[PDB]
């Protein structure tokens, strides 16, 4: 499992040694927003058992969870 | 005791794409 740390255009060493499960990984914001909230993911954690609306992040066990910014996503 | 500082932190303009 890995997940690429920060990526924005270049990168970095990828990769989650520790917590073999997710990736975390998700965003601030206010609310549904889907355009401001300029802010990054988290970044691996270890699991997501929780299930909470508002925080910041759940999981990401896949290899590409890392999404775009807020500014100009895509 | 100004900082001003960013609330949150960011995704894009990094400091690589240098």
């Amino acid at each position: 499992i890995v997940c690429h740390t920060t990526a924005t255009s270049p990168i970095s060493a990828v990769t989650c040694p520790p917590g073999e499960n997710l990736c975390y990984r998700k965003m601030w914001c206010d609310a549904f927003c889907s355009s401001r909230g300029k802010v990054v993911e988290l970044g691996c954690a270890a699991t997501c058992p929780s299930k909470k609306p508002y925080e910041e992040v759940t999981c990401c066990s896949t290899d590409k969870c890392n999404p775009h910014p807020k500014q100009r996503p895509g | 005791y100004r900082g001003w500082k960013h609330w949150v932190y960011y995704t894009c303009c990094p400091d690589t794409p240098y």
